[PDB]
């Protein structure tokens, strides 16, 4: 393996990648270097004999393809089913280090042959010396002899561990050492390949610099290369982590499948001696009944399971150091995770992701409880918030995503909201028409502007935008739905600036939970975050704001989202019904929610309260003759309703009484009454209500 | 409102419900039929439909009628009066089943009220007329003739039994039910010979019986035809651009023209195949017909045929039918909203998919899905087979889960397979220039380019009043359900009227065509490859080969597409000693060869199945070379057998008007932009329709072919095993013990997993092809049209620059026409689940909700609660018995199954640590004759033992440390999962793998079929175990699935105490801090603060045991703050406002905090209950950690409505550890991931019987 590793280093600055180790070593010119990056070399051979790179557009495309191919090759893994779960084997581990490289896929050999095959020195175990002292003798009664035998039993159990621990130490010293050596050799190859790719890129950039191109474009290309170097470093670190995990799991499963049985076999030949000695000692005791002796023998005998101490989780926690815990704690996927607190007239807004982004905000800003915490409230015109960080410069090869909650209290003229543009390069967001617009522009003129509709004011929206440059895929979600899946294969460097500005521009807005991630996100992640953020024990109106008592509301049924219930007098009684199609102009009824603790303002789940309807201050009661909901002018006779809501329907609530959900009823001569339903023939969506601010 | 009558075919004629009807097609040729009025305006005639068909066509012949169905013929059917009565009673039962739910009642009410208009195109607008074959039908009263109004007439099946149809009456090549008027509609239907289908497109995991074939419910078919009846009655059965199939190549399926009505009726993705332009054309045609109808209604003054008709009554009836609106003066007008709602409900509301979902029935996923041969239902009148309420899927018979009632493999006693002798199919004989016959239904379906409208190329004139029209092919079914009235009766006019005199009508003529077409082709494709994997039944000694040509040459050779090692092993011959091992290994290798995938990360696709090309050789010779490399190099176009021409019309330029009124010229520009958005979506819809009807069908056919190939391989392997077993001698066979049912089940499970992977891969490929090779071409022309429109708008503005005082408009146009409307596919689109013994709580009793009807007997010695926790004690009657159905059990041979539950074990008695260490007691047993599985508990371990028939024993356990200062497992709820497969047995605790063992030596395990929950052994009288959420799965669970289930089962609205039980109000507690596990709180002797002391440790007798006391320190208590919610439930919920009090001597003091403190930390102020302005007394309980945990956080707030947080309660230390409130913690909790070791994490310990000094 060391020969293969040394074959990947070179001194010439004009070398060339090759896959034939023998050809590389036999090279007299020393112009070849051995590399296992199949995709990168294939791509390089494909463009070979093509038009020379002269325009910055060609250079950007070339660099993007090189980065994509390098990342695909280095991070390649294949999942296989092992006894110890599932292992993410490294496909290229064979070509590097020349292990199981005889023929066919490396994974194929690794499956038809144990992980023990990787190391070149197996069968290193040695049986330790065992001294099992026999029980000494004086007679004694069963009451006292029992404690003695119990102590001997415990001592033997402890000795059987001392041995298990000795075998574990043998495994660590003789078997895990080889796997750690393999890890060290593998992570040295990754750095060698990274150095090779970086040297190739630098050579190409140097060649390009000797061309007829403006200095500004050359500086932009140099900055893009600098950022792509960090991207390649991140990819290589991911590969290192994969190698580490794979080989550690391989070593643990090697212990499970290659050492533990031998330890069991060795002790199986030793438990017999202990059992025989105990039986002899018991039979040598006179003051005991034969049945007592039989019971004691049945108690003080060791079965196989009596010396089985394997615990796969203990081994995993045994090879975990404080450094690993620190790395796990210091590992984050956020370049900005806003944290806002009101405190006591000491409002603090800052990044807590660990990247310490410089935040400059005016004192005019305020903080309100938007969805699940304090939210920036830009009310005064010409209010600006800026976040500074080098990583925000983006570049050519880097995937990221923005995520936040927005509420617009204004109207719908065009108005900028968030931007990181420098003249033309960068990305922008702005209200236009009755919706938002997302614009991304590169420094070569290519644009991509998407219009996201249904962002009308007075509603809470959850914006999640993702840019994945590995697939050249742009994902935009609103709430919990996928709006766009465009392709950005023609979007080149977007190197813009180190600061992104958030502005209001005469439109007051709540912004909450702003977050910037250094990676693309999945639909499952967006759905999970959207539905977990809203699970906060608060009932919300249709808008999305917290529902509160004593506020005037209008009541809608989820099935009919444009019909507001109104009162109807029938048989000298008043019931709530739905407006008919013809008479859909009547003003809807207005409601009020009362509570036992009148001090309480914001509604919470499972809260018990009384529904107040507005001249005589009516109250809700449940008729005992037809089960419809009628209105009574007395709080004493009004029922105590329980308020709740469904997790997956956040903005709609449910009423309950005696564990029975209130719901609508089938048509009845141009009416749809509010009832306490028990029949199963009514769809379960009919017992979900919504309250709209009036 | 709707009543189902009862009668028999032999009842005497009463001329009111039983009549001598004259069907319209008799053309005045006598031949009356005995007709029965099942419902108002609906009649049933149990007789064969002989109108148009020749009598000789009823017998099977070499001809065929339709080229897409497996025809079945039986002239003897419906030949005796008894058969007629059975048919009539079956119809009654089906109608009752339809009316059993609100949706069916609404459909029937709409059918009844939808009486045909009293006229047609050949009538003057100012008069009615009933002497029409599409309005009135004659009846005989003499033992001469009268006329009666009717809506629907149901006949018996025609020559083809399993081919139901609906027919409308046309006169002089004109149909009155396609022109708004409506007319009498006939049906040919048969409830016995229903169709069969498959759910290859639906994934249900590794289910043994999934994808085994399902048979349709006759009620659903009847409703499907009734939808056509409704469309015809309402006069909206219009004809437009059909989906003509292409028949230029040889591998392309042939079919008759498909109208949009059928796809609309089916529902699902089918309506997406109709372009939005065709949708708008149909909408406009229907609207024009309705306008004609309303004009007729307004212009009607008198009636000619029957003067006794009350014109006002019929006008009101038609107004109700068409949802017209009557003005104050009296004129009838059309409301756009009402008409739109009616049209959408009729076309997209009443659909087969919606009806199936509402009635809980299974049906075909898509109109173009493959169809299997039909079957004959044994008896539809046996309530033990077909109930009105639940149909086939009867819950009582344990047939409700996964539509088991409709499964061919499960409900084998409810149907009979049809003999292939009577089946007639349209076949293609492909002969190489030997001759293989292929059913036409198995070929690819590709619609011709002439089936799509190019109306997007026409110019549009934009005006100030122009409106954006967008028809959404969808309608909420719940709104339709809630619109039904089940009380109000009908007030229809009398059905009787004057006798018919005009018999002019056009009777259809049907003729058979040859069922065989011979063609010559030298191409070896999907069909040739599939044929090579079949062998004649005569051949017994077969052998697998990797050479397609070799397989095609020798009958005894069978082509295969798996690894060479699998081929070699399958052909290996072994002695009887190793025969069972060989069978096991080959079955496992078959399951492993399939299930093979490679991850894809460069395509926006997840995994790729490499062996599709070898199996099918579809496309550009996919078999040759490395399939994965070819895919990575050339996209998914390689798989397609035919790259289709894409129709992308050039959008016509707009022609705006010149309105001098700034306002009426500025609205025009916005109208133009809205119309442009409309054109964008119309283009997207056209592209999606082309993709669905030309590309996706090929992928579905590929999926079907792969399923067929896998089934062929499984059948060949089974035949090989049977042959080799038969080769062995009688003595060897007696020595050998093998169950072919287990082999078949394992093969089916492997096939199902492989089909799941293939389905995911193919769906990804089709979606990627749509997004990559189709959309951008249309987007290019859309951008070109946008530029053209921008230029046109700019000169329009310049030409009107003198008017419209315009910079704002120019800026608005330049901004709006710069963006692009994103493409949304979802507009056009539409738990482990391998569980068998899910035990849950219903009402003071345990039941099995798995759906297999396990019999549970719970004895009086078991305590149960609403939290699904049951306790097993030492009492003789603390026992639970579960008897499982013999059909649903775990595989005896390959032993793939899992068991999951939550458990709580008390703490060892301090004095009795010898019995604790030595005594093992079983808690669950499933053993019959010393074979099976069991779960026992030897102190400090949880053993799961497995014993085979011979007596071999394999055990896997889990030991939790008892020396730990604070154990996380001693007597706290924890989640145990055990998994077993053919090779290894693993045990996971709380989602983390804890141990495994190799059970390769296991021979065979017999399931006892009787699970006993009971503590058995030498247990002490004080022993007791708590269990919850016991469940068994019939497959090997993955780590990810176990972790997800652990997370799901660990989520609850309330909070948990130290033991894991719900947190409750007014319950004495002790406080435990995660960050200071070794510390407790004691009230200060003098100061009003709580000092922090160190927990005690066991130092009594034994060095083998060590633990720290828990029942020490101040006894805390949580008191409800507002007492707003009901006092019935005392459980504490997240984010509740509470008082954290504690008992000091006989008083109850409260924990306060200083309203204003400078330093970050500040000692708490414990003092008696009071009210003051110098301290806050409101505490909120939160749970910041997302992962499961029993900890919680306490926050101080100025007030319930206040948004200012004071700080988090915790402990810090400069030694002198103090019980403080810190503002620093407020940030640390938000630093993901949450640090479980923080000092703000708290747990509450109430006194429990499971913990002792």
């Amino acid at each position: 393996p060391i020969n293969y590793l040394q074959a990947q280093n070179t001194n010439n600055e004009k070398f060339s990648l090759s896959s034939d180790f023998v050809e590389v070593v036999s090279s007299k010119d020393k112009s070849l270097v051995y590399s296992f990056l199949s995709n990168v070399m294939f791509y390089l051979d494909s463009i070979k004999d093509n038009s020379p790179i002269d325009t910055d557009k060609k250079y950007y495309l070339w660099l993007r393809e090189i980065f994509r191919n390098y990342s695909f090759d280095i991070t390649a893994t294949q999942e296989i089913n092992t006894d110890c779960g599932i292992n993410k084997v490294v496909t290229w581990f064979g070509k590097a280090l020349n292990i199981l490289n005889t023929s066919d896929s490396f994974v194929e050999e690794f499956q038809n042959l144990g992980p023990i095959s990787l190391i070149n020195k197996k069968e290193n175990l040695s049986m330790p010396i065992i001294e099992i002292y026999g029980i000494p003798m004086l007679g004694l009664p069963l009451n006292d002899l029992n404690e003695k035998l119990f102590n001997i039993y415990l001592k033997n159990i402890l000795y059987f561990k001392k041995v298990y621990f000795n075998f574990l130490d043998q495994w660590w010293t003789e078997y895990y050492s080889q796997y750690f050596d393999l890890i060290c050799m593998a992570k040295q190859s990754i750095l060698a390949q990274e150095k090779l790719i970086k040297q190739i890129i630098q050579n190409k950039l140097q060649d390009l610099f000797k061309a007829d191109i403006s200095m500004d474009k050359l500086n932009l290309m140099n900055l893009a290369t600098e950022k792509t170097f960090i991207d390649l470093s991140n990819e290589s670190q991911i590969a290192i982590n994969n190698i580490n995990d794979f080989l550690n799991k391989s070593a643990i499963c090697v212990f499970d499948t290659n050492i533990y049985p031998k330890f069991i076999s060795f002790m199986e030949q030793c438990i017999n001696s202990v059992n025989s000695n105990v039986t002899a000692f018991i039979q040598k005791c006179t003051n005991i009944t034969e049945d007592e002796k039989l019971q004691l023998i049945k108690l003080n005998t060791f079965m196989n399971i009596d010396f089985e101490f394997f615990d796969i989780q203990s081994i995993k926690d045994l090879i975990t150091s404080e450094t690993d815990l620190i790395k796990e704690e210091k590992e984050s996927d956020y370049n900005l995770f806003l944290f806002t607190l009101q405190e006591d007239n000491n409002k603090v807004i800052e990044d807590i992701s660990g990247k310490n982004t410089l935040v400059k905000y005016s004192d005019s800003i305020s903080l309100v409880y938007g969805v699940n915490g304090d939210a920036l409230y830009l009310k005064e015109p010409d209010e600006s918030v800026s976040f500074s960080n080098k990583a925000f410069e983006n570049g050519l090869t880097n995937s990221f995503s923005i995520c936040f909650w927005l509420r617009n209290l204004g109207e719908i003229i065009t108005s900028k909201l968030i931007e990181n543009k420098a003249d033309n390069c960068g990305w922008e967001i702005y209200f236009e028409n009755n919706g938002l617009v997302f614009s991304i522009v590169d420094c070569n003129g290519n644009e991509e502007n998407i219009y996201l509709s249904d962002v009308i004011s007075k509603n809470w929206y959850y914006i999640s935008i993702s840019i994945d440059r590995l697939r050249n895929q742009l994902l935009i979600f609103i709430n919990d739905k996928l709006i766009a899946n465009q392709s950005i294969e023609q979007i080149l460097n977007i190197y813009s600036s180190n600061t992104i500005s958030l502005v209001n521009e005469n439109n007051p807005i709540y912004i909450e939970g702003l977050s910037i991630l250094n990676r693309s996100i999945t639909s499952e992640e967006v759905v999970n975050n959207y539905f977990s953020y809203l699970n906060n024990s608060y009932i919300r109106d249709i808008s999305g704001e917290r529902l509160e008592y004593n506020k005037t509301y209008e009541l809608y049924n989820y099935v009919f989202p444009e019909n507001s219930l109104y009162e109807v007098t029938e048989n000298n009684n008043i019931y709530l019904s739905i407006k008919d199609t013809n008479n859909l102009n009547i003003q809807g009824a207005k409601f009020k929610l009362i509570n036992i603790d009148a001090n309480k303002q914001y509604v919470q789940k499972w809260d018990e309260g009384v529904v107040c309807l507005l001249d005589e201050e009516k109250y809700v009661d449940i008729s005992s003759e037809n089960n419809r909901i009628q209105l009574v002018n007395s709080k004493d006779t009004a029922k105590r309703i329980i308020f709740n809501n469904d997790i997956f329907m956040p903005n709609c609530l449910t009423f309950a009484y005696n564990n029975k959900y209130l719901s609508l009823s089938l048509r009845d001569r141009n009416y749809n009454w509010m009832i306490c339903n028990n029949n199963d023939n009514i769809p379960k969506a009919a017992h979900l209500w919504a309250l709209k601010g009036i | 409102p709707v009543t189902i009558n009862n009668f028999n075919y032999n009842d005497p004629i009463d001329n009111n419900n039983i009549i001598m009807m004259e069907p319209p097609f008799a053309r005045g040729t006598g031949r009356y039929y005995k007709a029965f009025k099942i419902t108002d305006r609906i009649w049933i005639i149990p007789e064969r439909y002989t109108f148009g068909y020749k009598p000789e066509d009823f017998n099977k012949s070499s001809g065929i009628f339709n080229r897409d169905v497996c025809e079945y013929y039986d002239p003897d059917y419906l030949n005796t009066n008894d058969k007629k009565n059975i048919f009539l009673q079956t119809m009654i039962k089906l109608f009752n089943r339809i009316k059993s739910k609100p949706l069916g009642e609404k459909l029937l009410e709409m059918i009844i009220n939808g009486i045909p208009y009293l006229g047609d195109r050949r009538v003057p607008l100012e008069e009615f007329n009933t002497n029409i074959a599409s309005v009135t039908v004659n009846k005989l009263i003499s033992n001469r003739k009268k006329g009666i109004f009717a809506n629907l007439i149901i006949f018996g099946p025609g020559p083809v039994l399993n081919e139901n149809e609906t027919i409308d009456i046309g006169i002089q090549n004109h149909f009155a039910s396609r022109e708004g008027f409506g007319g009498i509609m006939q049906m040919k239907f048969c409830p016995e010979y229903v169709s069969v289908f498959n759910n290859v497109q639906e994934n249900k995991g590794a289910s043994i019986f999934n994808r085994r074939g399902y048979f349709s419910d006759p009620a659903l078919i009847l409703m499907h035809q009734l939808i056509y009846v409704l469309h015809g009655l309402y006069g909206i059965k219009v004809d437009d651009l059909p989906i003509v199939p292409n028949e230029k190549k040889f591998f392309m399926q042939s079919t008759d023209a498909i109208q949009a009505e059928e796809l609309y009726t089916f529902g699902g993705q089918d309506p997406s195949i109709i372009t939005p332009s065709t949708d708008k054309s149909i909408y406009d045609k229907v609207l024009q017909n309705f306008r004609g109808i309303v004009d007729r209604l307004n212009k009607v003054l008198v009636c000619i045929s029957d003067p006794n008709i009350n014109i006002n009554i019929y006008k009101n009836k038609f107004k109700d039918k068409y949802k017209f609106v009557e003005d104050s003066e009296g004129k009838y007008s059309i409301d756009v909203e009402s008409f739109d709602k009616l049209y959408k409900s009729l076309m997209f509301g009443f659909t087969e998919t919606n009806i199936a979902e509402n009635y809980k029935i299974k049906t075909r996923a898509s109109y173009f899905s493959d169809s299997l041969p039909p079957v004959k239902i044994k008896n539809l009148l046996d309530n033990e087979i077909y109930t009105i309420e639940e149909g086939f899927n009867i819950s009582d018979k344990d047939m409700e889960k996964e539509y088991r009632g409709q499964n061919k493999a499960i409900n084998k006693q409810a149907y009979e397979e049809i003999s292939k002798e009577h089946l007639a199919v349209y076949k293609i004989q492909m002969c190489k220039s030997i001759c293989i016959d292929v059913d036409n239904e198995d070929l690819f379906f590709i619609a011709d380019k002439n089936s799509f409208s190019d109306d997007l190329s026409k110019n549009e004139r934009i005006e100030y009043n122009t409106q954006s029209n967008y028809i959404e092919n969808d309608f909420p079914i719940n709104e339709l359900i809630l619109d039904t009235d089940l009380i109000s009766k009908i007030e229809l006019p009398s059905e009787n009227t004057e006798s018919l005199t005009d018999f002019n009508v056009d009777v259809p003529v049907y003729e058979k065509q040859p069922a065989i077409k011979k063609i010559f082709t030298d191409e070896n494709t999907i069909f040739q490859y599939l044929y090579s994997q079949t062998f004649p039944l005569d051949i017994r000694d077969i052998s697998l080969t990797s050479s397609f040509d070799d397989a095609l040459l020798f009958s005894n050779k069978v082509y295969s597409f798996f690894s060479m090692d699998y081929i070699k092993t399958a052909n290996k011959v072994v002695e009887a000693g190793l025969f069972a091992g060989w069978v096991k290994q080959i079955v496992n290798d078959f399951v492993i060869e399939a299930n093979k995938s490679n991850t894809m990360d460069k395509i926006a696709i997840s995994l790729i199945v490499p062996y599709i090309g070898l199996a099918l050789n579809v496309g550009n010779e996919t078999a040759k070379g490395n399939f994965e490399n070819a895919f990575e190099i050339a996209g998914a176009s390689i798989l397609l057998e035919f790259i289709p021409e894409l129709l992308i019309p050039v959008v016509g330029a707009f022609l705006l008007e010149s309105y001098d009124n700034k306002n009426k010229i500025i609205k025009t520009i916005d109208n133009a932009l809205t119309k442009r958005n409309e054109k964008w979506s119309d283009m997207y819809g056209l592209i999606v329709a082309q993709w669905l009807s030309t590309v996706n069908t090929q992928f579905y056919t590929i999926k079907e072919g792969m399923y067929k190939a896998l089934n062929y391989q499984a059948q060949a392997l089974e035949e090989i095993i049977k042959y080799r077993y038969n080769i062995y001698s009688e003595k060897e066979k007696s020595n050998i013990n093998i169950d072919f049912n287990d082999i078949n089940s394992k093969l089916n499970e492997g096939i199902n997993q492989a089909i799941d992977n293939i389905n995911n891969f193919i769906n990804g490929c089709s979606v990627s092809y749509l997004m990559k090779k189709m959309i951008p071409l249309a987007v290019e022309k859309l951008l070109d049209f946008d530029n053209t429109l921008k230029k046109n708008l700019l000169n329009y503005i310049d030409e009107n620059k003198l008017y419209l005082i315009a910079e704002y408009e120019k800026s608005k146009v330049n901004k709006y026409l710069k963006t692009i409307m994103p493409f949304d596919l979802s507009i056009y689109t539409n738990i482990l689940n391998n569980i068998i013994l899910n035990l849950r709580y219903k009402d003071n009793n345990l039941i099995d909700l798995s759906g297999y009807g396990a019999k549970v007997e719970v004895y009086d010695g078991v305590e149960l609660n609403d939290k699904n926790q049951f306790k097993l004690t030492s009492s003789a009657n603390s026992k639970i018995r579960v008897t499982q159905n013999q059909n649903i059990i775990f595989n005896s041979v390959f032993l793939d199954f899992s068991v999951s539950f939550w458990i709580r074990i008390p703490k060892y008695k301090n004095d009795g640590i010898q019995n604790y260490i030595h005594n093992e007691y079983t808690i669950i047993n499933c053993m019959k004759n010393n074979s099976g599985w069991k779960i026992s508990i030897r102190g400090n371990r949880i053993i799961w033992t497995l014993i085979d028939i011979n007596g071999k024993t394999k055990s896997v356990f889990f030991e939790y440390n008892i020396r730990e200062d604070i154990s996380e497992y001693i007597n706290r709820w924890f989640f145990v999962t055990i998994t077993n497969n053919l090779n290894n047995a693993k045990i996971y605790i709380n989602g983390k793998l804890e141990s495994n063992t190799d059970i390769k030596d296991i021979r065979e395990v017999i399931a006892n079929g009787e699970i006993i929950f009971k503590l058995d052994g030498d247990i002490d009288r004080t022993q007791f175990i708590w269990m919850k959420y016991f469940s068994i799965f019939n497959t090997e669970l993955s780590q990810s699935n176990i972790e997800e289930r652990y997370k799901i089962q660990s989520y609850s609205e309330y909070l948990k105490d130290f033991w894991g039980n719900p947190l409750m109000y007014n319950k004495e507690y002790y406080m435990f801090n995660a960050g200071n596990k070794n510390s407790y709180i004691k009230l200060k002797k003098d100061s009003p603060v709580g000092e922090i002391l160190t927990r005690s440790k066991y130092n009594q007798n034994s060095k083998y045991i060590n633990y720290r006391d828990l029942y020490i320190g101040e006894k805390f208590i949580i008191r409800r703050k507002s007492n707003s919610q009901s006092i019935n439930d005392d459980i504490v919920r997240k984010e509740d406002y509470i008082y954290l009090d504690f008992f000091n001597l006989n008083q109850e003091w409260r924990v306060y905090t200083y309203k204003y403190f400078k330093k970050e930390e500040e000692k708490l102020f414990l003092a008696p209950i009071s009210d003051s302005d110098e301290f806050y007394n409101t505490i909120q309980i939160k749970e910041y950690d997302e992962q499961p945990t029993y900890s919680c956080q306490l926050l101080f707030k100025k007030d319930e409505e206040s948004t200012d947080e004071i700080g988090l309660i915790g402990i810090h230390r400069e030694y002198k550890d103090y019980f403080c409130i810190s503002k620093w913690y407020l940030k640390e909790v938000k630093r993901k991931p949450y640090n479980l070791k923080l000092g703000c994490n708290w747990q509450f310990i109430p006194k429990d019987e499971g913990w002792t000094e």
